[PDB]
C-alpha cells in the first residue's frame, strides 16, 4: 500500500486508466490509442453522442478506503529457457 | 445504439464530474459552519451557485431520455432521481417569486421578535428567549403571554404569504403529474417494477391511519395520567374531562412533553440516572467519549475508523477567538471524508448524542461505495432512526456498568424502570399524534379539500377531537399558528418523525431478537453480538437503489410498517399507567376551552 507518496489532499488527477478498446488484448501488449469508440452504427466524427474519449482518470486522496486503496503493483517475470544465466543468486562459504 | 448505453455512459461522466463539484461545495459549508466569518459566506454562495448550476445543467441535459425504454432497475433509479425538475418546470417569473417568498418565511421564522407589553425596547427572539420562558417558566400567565405574543406576531404577517406559497407548490404539482404537493411529498416512499414489494401514494395513507389507530390507546392513557398531574399542579385551569391546554406542553408548540417529566414522576426520590459526576471525576473529555463509542462501535463488528475523521475533525468548541454554530451534524462531503461538529461538553446527553453522530458516520460510510446519485438512505427515515438505536442501546444502565460508568452497587428495580420508560414516553408517546395530525392537516390543506376561511378552525376541530389540546384564547382566520414552526414555515416535511419512531423500533426488536437477550426490551443491549452487526450491515451496504421494503425486510422480515415493537416495548408502561387510570377519566371532551365558562 502506498499511502504517503502517491497521496495528496485536493484529489489527486495524474493516473490514468482505459476503458474502452475495440477488443481483447493480447499477452504483454502496450496500446497508446488516441482515437474516438464507435458503438455499432454511426459514421461520427470527434466525441459524438455515441464516441467517447477513452481515458478516465484515478482520483485519488488520502481518505479512501481499504477496498479502493491506490495499491502499489510491480510484476516480475522470469524465463526457464536453456541459455547463457547472467542473473543468479549469490552464495558464500566458511573460512580456509 | 440504445439509449440504455448512452444513459450510462452520462450517468458516469455526472458522477465523476459531481463528486468534485459537491465536494468543493460541501468543504465550503463546512469551512462556514464551523469557522465564521464574512469571505467564508461568500466563498460558499460561489460553491453552491456552481453545484445548482450543475444541477440545472445535468437535469436539462438528461430530459431527453424518455424513461420508457429503460430496462435494469439500477440505471431507472437514478435517471427518475436525477430528471425532477422541481421548480424548474414553473415559469421563471413564479419560481422567482417562489424563492422570494421562502426566503421571506425564513426571514420572518428567525428574525421574529416579540416585545412585552410593559417596556417596548425590550424584545424576544424565539429560541433565544421564548424557548426558555415555555420550557423552564412555571407561571401560567407567562406562558400564555408567550405563545399567544408569538403566534399573533408571526401568524398574521405568514398567512396570505402562506397560502400563496400552497398556491404556487400545487401549481408545480399539478405540473409535475401529482395531484397536489402532499402527493409530491408522499411520492417519496414510491417504488415501481418490483413483484412483491410495489407501495401506492394512499397506501402510506391507509398505513398511517391504521397505526395510528393501534397506538390510540396507550396515548390517550398516557393523556388521562398527565392531565391528572396537571390538575393536581393546576387545580383552576384543567377540566377533568377537557383537553390540556396547548402552552401546558413543555415546548413552543406541543411537539415534545419532555419537559413535563417532573410533573409526571413516579418517585422523585429515585435516583435518576446520569454519569457527568462519572466523567468529571474520571476526567471524561471529548477524546474519550469517541474513543469509547468508538469501542462500542468495534463490539458490534462494524468496520473500524479512519484516520481522516480524527485529524482533521473538529471535537471541541474552538475557543472564544472563533465562534461555531454547532448543531449535532454528520458531515459526508463524499470522496470518503467523513466529518463531525458539535460543541462537545462533558455530559450524558452529549454523549449519547455522540453515539448518534457516529450511527449517522456508519451509515454514510456504510454506502459509500454507491454511486454519486444513490449514496442515501432507504427513505428519508433510516438516518436519524439508525443514529437514534445506538443512543438507545447506549443508555442502558447495563452498559453503563460494563463500561465501568455506573456502580455494581446499583441496584435496578421496577420504580426505576417505570420512571425511565415515562421518560421515553413522554419524548415519544407526545409526539407522535403531533407529527400525524400537522403533517395530515397540510396534506389537506394541498389536497385544497379545506377552503381558505376554514384552516384554522378545522385544524383546531382536529387538534381537540384526537390530540386532546384545547386553546386558551379563541383565534379567527388571520393567524398563520401551523407556520410557527421551524418545519412548516420552511418547507420540510414532518411525517419523517412517526415513521422514524416506527423503524428505530422495529429495528431495535429484530436486533434484539438476533441478540439472544433475555430480559425488557428496554434493558436489551446489541454489544458482544457480531452477528447483529453483520445483520445490520446487511441493509447498511443496500442505501437506496433497491426498495425500501426490501432493506427493511432484510432487517425485521417485514415489507410493512407495524407497530408490534412499539407496544411490546411500553407493555409494562401500558399496564402500569392502566393500573394507574382506574380512578381517572379515560379520553376527553372537545367542547370544554379554557376561554369558554
Ligand atoms: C477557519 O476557517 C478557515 C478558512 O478556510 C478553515 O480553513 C479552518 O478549517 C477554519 N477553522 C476551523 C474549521 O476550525
Ligand atoms: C442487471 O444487472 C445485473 C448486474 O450486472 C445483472 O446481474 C442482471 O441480470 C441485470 N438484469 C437485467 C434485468 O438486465
Ligand atoms: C476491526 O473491525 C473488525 C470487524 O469489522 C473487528 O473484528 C476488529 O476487532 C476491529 N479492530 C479492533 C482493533 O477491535
Ligand atoms: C456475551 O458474550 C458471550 C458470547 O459467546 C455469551 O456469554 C453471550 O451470548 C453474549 N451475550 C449476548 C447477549 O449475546
Ligand atoms: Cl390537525
Amino acid at each position: 500500500n502506498s499511502n504517503k507518496l502517491d497521496s495528496k489532499h485536493s484529489g489527486n488527477y495524474d493516473y490514468w486508466y482505459r476503458l474502452f478498446r475495440k477488443s481483447k488484448l493480447k499477452p504483454f501488449e502496450r496500446d497508446i490509442s488516441t482515437e474516438i469508440y464507435q458503438a455499432g452504427n454511426k459514421p461520427c466524427k470527434g466525441k459524438g453522442p455515441n464516441c467517447y474519449f477513452p481515458l478516465q482518470s484515478y482520483g485519488f486522496r488520502p481518505t479512501y478506503g481499504v477496498g479502493h486503496q491506490p495499491y502499489r503493483v510491480v510484476v516480475l517475470s522470469f524465463e526457464l529457457l536453456h541459455a547463457p544465466a547472467t542473473v543468479c543468486g549469490p552464495k558464500k562459504s566458511t573460512n580456509l | 445504439s440504445t439509449i440504455e448505453e448512452q444513459a450510462k455512459t452520462f450517468l458516469d461522466k455526472f458522477n465523476h464530474e459531481a463528486e468534485d463539484l459537491f465536494y468543493q461545495s460541501s468543504l465550503a459549508s463546512w469551512n462556514y459552519n464551523t469557522n465564521i466569518t464574512e469571505e467564508n459566506v461568500q466563498n460558499m454562495n460561489n460553491a453552491g451557485d456552481k453545484w445548482s448550476a450543475f444541477l440545472k445543467e445535468q437535469s436539462t441535459l438528461a430530459q431527453m431520455y424518455p424513461l420508457q425504454e429503460i430496462q435494469n432497475l439500477t440505471v431507472k433509479l437514478q435517471l427518475q432521481a436525477l430528471q425532477q425538475n422541481g421548480s424548474s418546470v414553473l415559469s421563471e417569473d413564479k419560481s422567482k417569486r417562489l424563492n422570494t417568498i421562502l426566503n421571506t418565511m425564513s426571514t420572518i421564522y428567525s428574525t421574529g421578535k416579540v416585545c412585552n407589553p410593559d417596556n417596548p425596547q425590550e424584545c424576544l427572539l424565539l429560541e433565544p428567549g421564548l424557548n426558555e420562558i415555555m420550557a423552564n417558566s412555571l407561571d401560567y400567565n407567562e406562558r400564555l403571554w408567550a405563545w399567544e405574543s408569538w403566534r399573533s406576531e408571526v401568524g398574521k404577517q405568514l398567512r396570505p404569504l402562506y397560502e400563496e406559497y400552497v398556491v404556487l407548490k400545487n401549481e408545480m404539482a399539478r405540473a409535475n403529474h401529482y395531484e397536489d404537493y402532499g402527493d409530491y411529498w408522499r411520492g417519496d416512499y414510491e417504488v415501481n417494477g418490483v413483484d412483491g414489494y410495489d407501495y401506492s401514494r394512499g397506501q402510506l395513507i391507509e398505513d398511517v391511519e391504521h397505526t395510528f389507530e393501534e397506538i390510540k390507546p396507550l396515548y390517550e392513557h398516557l393523556h388521562a395520567y398527565v392531565r391528572a398531574k396537571l390538575m393536581n399542579a393546576y387545580p383552576s385551569y384543567i377540566s377533568p374531562i377537557g383537553c390540556l391546554p396547548a402552552h401546558l406542553l413543555g415546548d413552543m408548540w406541543g411537539r415534545f412533553w419532555t419537559n413535563l417529566y417532573s410533573l409526571t414522576v413516579p418517585f422523585g426520590q429515585k435516583p435518576n440516572i446520569d454519569v457527568t459526576d462519572a466523567m468529571v471525576d474520571q476526567a471524561w473529555d471529548a477524546q474519550r467519549i469517541f474513543k469509547e463509542a468508538e469501542k462500542f462501535f468495534v463490539s458490534v463488528g462494524l468496520p473500524n475508523m479512519t484516520q481522516g475523521f480524527w485529524e482533521n475533525s473538529m471535537l471541541t468548541d474552538p475557543g472564544n477567538v472563533q465562534k461555531a454554530v454547532c448543531h449535532p451534524t454528520a458531515w459526508d462531503l463524499g470522496k470518503g471524508d467523513f466529518r463531525i461538529l458539535m460543541c462537545t461538553k462533558v455530559t450524558m446527553d452529549d454523549f449519547l448524542t455522540a453515539h448518534h453522530e457516529m450511527g449517522h458516520i456508519q451509515y454514510d460510510m456504510a454506502y459509500a461505495a454507491q454511486p454519486f446519485l444513490l449514496r442515501n438512505g432507504a427513505n428519508e427515515g433510516f438516518h436519524e432512526a439508525v443514529g437514534e438505536i445506538m443512543s438507545l442501546s447506549a443508555a442502558t444502565p447495563k452498559h453503563l456498568k460494563s463500561i465501568g460508568l455506573l456502580s455494581p452497587d446499583f441496584q435496578e428495580d421496577n420504580e426505576t424502570e417505570i420512571n425511565f420508560l415515562l421518560k421515553q414516553a413522554l419524548t415519544i408517546v407526545g409526539t407522535l399524534p403531533f407529527t400525524y395530525m400537522l403533517e395530515k392537516w397540510r396534506w389537506m390543506v394541498f389536497k385544497g379539500e379545506i377552503p381558505k376561511d376554514q384552516w384554522m378552525k378545522k385544524w383546531w376541530e382536529m387538534k381537540r377531537e384526537i390530540v386532546g389540546v384545547v386553546e386558551p384564547v379563541p383565534h379567527d382566520e388571520t393567524y398563520c399558528d401551523p407556520a410557527s414552526l421551524f418545519h412548516v414555515s420552511n418547507d420540510y416535511s414532518f411525517i419523517r418523525y412517526y415513521t422514524r419512531t416506527l423503524y428505530q423500533f422495529q429495528f431495535q426488536e429484530a436486533l434484539c431478537q438476533a441478540a439472544k437477550h433475555e430480559g425488557p426490551l428496554h434493558k436489551c443491549d446489541i454489544s458482544n453480538s457480531t452477528e447483529a452487526g453483520q445483520k445490520l450491515f446487511n441493509m447498511l451496504r443496500l442505501g437506496k437503489s433497491e426498495p425500501w421494503t426490501l432493506a427493511l425486510e432484510n432487517v425485521v422480515g417485514a415489507k410493512n410498517m407495524n407497530v408490534r415493537p412499539l407496544l411490546n416495548y411500553f407493555e409494562p408502561l401500558f399496564t402500569w399507567l392502566k393500573d394507574q387510570n382506574k380512578n381517572s377519566f379515560v379520553g376527553w371532551s372537545t367542547d370544554w376551552s379554557p376561554y369558554a365558562d
